[PDB]
């Protein structure tokens, strides 16, 4: 109840902190993934247009 | 009763059809022993076995095929090439892109 610790010296420390900000922007073409450049499939994809 | 099988082997029994000329670096639809598709035919430097006919990609998409007359190697690429973006202003202002 009558004891206290007081520092007598110090130090300077440099630390790292790594945080992500963005990811890779991606785009997807419906044709050339569902219908592989075929005319018969591209006439059926319009119903799912 | 007749039994058929279709493998990566040279064909023995074939239907009556007359071969045509070979066109390269163009968007055409081909027919190699009944395998009909659409792509750009290019000369290829890949090496096959002594019996195999068409190679395959990672997604089971045939991209190389051997013509049964020249017995050489051809490469198939899609007619559509890459992604194309269009930059436009508003249509009420102009129509130049
Ligand atoms: C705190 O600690 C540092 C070392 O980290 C001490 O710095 C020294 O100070 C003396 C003179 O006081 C110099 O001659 C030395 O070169 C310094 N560096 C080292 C590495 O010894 C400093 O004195 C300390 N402060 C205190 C005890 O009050
Ligand atoms: C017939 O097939 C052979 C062997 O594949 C080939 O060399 C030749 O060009 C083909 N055509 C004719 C007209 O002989």
């Amino acid at each position: 109840n009558n004891s206290i610790a007081i520092p007598t010296n110090f130090s300077i420390s440099v630390t790292t902190e790594v945080m992500p900000v963005s990811m890779a922007k991606t785009s997807v073409d419906c044709t050339m993934y569902i219908c592989g450049d075929s005319l018969e499939c591209s006439n059926l994809l319009l119903q799912y247009g | 009763v007749l039994s058929f099988e279709l493998l990566n082997a040279p064909a023995t029994v074939c239907g009556p059809k007359l071969s045509t000329s070979l066109v390269k670096n163009q968007c055409v639809n081909f027919n190699f022993n009944g395998f009909k598709g659409t792509g750009v035919l290019t000369d290829s430097s890949k090496t096959f076995q002594s019996f195999q006919q068409f190679g395959r990609d990672a997604s089971d998409f045939t991209d190389s095929v051997r013509d049964p007359q020249t017995l050489r190697i051809l490469d198939i690429s899609p007619c559509s090439f890459g992604g194309v973006s269009v930059i436009t202003p508003g249509t009420n202002t102009s129509s130049a892109v």
